[PDB]
């Protein structure tokens, strides 16, 4: 608990909530994507019917 | 021999209006959900402003 | 640069980050909503077809 380890514990704490932000936004878009290859799954077996 | 053509096409008649009754669900279905998604379209503007 | 009106100012900072955030994530939504409209479309044209 000294002056400069928690200095830079508290910048690594920042640096890793906008990560988090960052993370969040490309698991989003991992979703969306996963989805959309669901329904084209879909239309591939109701076409190979 | 007629007869028999006639319980074929009967057959094929309801095999084929099963399907286009359910294709034709299906396209209501994603219809609803196209103004859905365009409804939250307006609402997540009205959020955003 | 008294201490409560920088105090002040600082908290709306952070609470503009956190709204900014959040603006964000309704853009995001928007762009995927278009996006997914736009699919919808035309498997409904392909439906009709």
């Amino acid at each position: 608990l000294t002056k400069e380890v928690l200095g830079q514990a508290l910048i690594s704490a920042k640096n890793y909530r906008d990560q988090l932000y960052s993370f969040k936004d490309l698991f989003q878009k991992c979703l969306f994507a996963r989805k959309r290859i669901e329904d084209l799954t879909h239309r591939l077996f109701e076409m190979e019917t | 021999k007629k007869i028999e053509n006639t319980k074929s096409l009967s057959s094929e008649i309801n095999s084929l209006q099963k399907k286009w009754d359910h294709k034709n669900s299906q396209y209501n279905r994603l219809w609803q959900e196209r103004e859905q998604s365009q409804n939250q379209i307006r609402q997540h503007e009205s959020g955003m402003e």
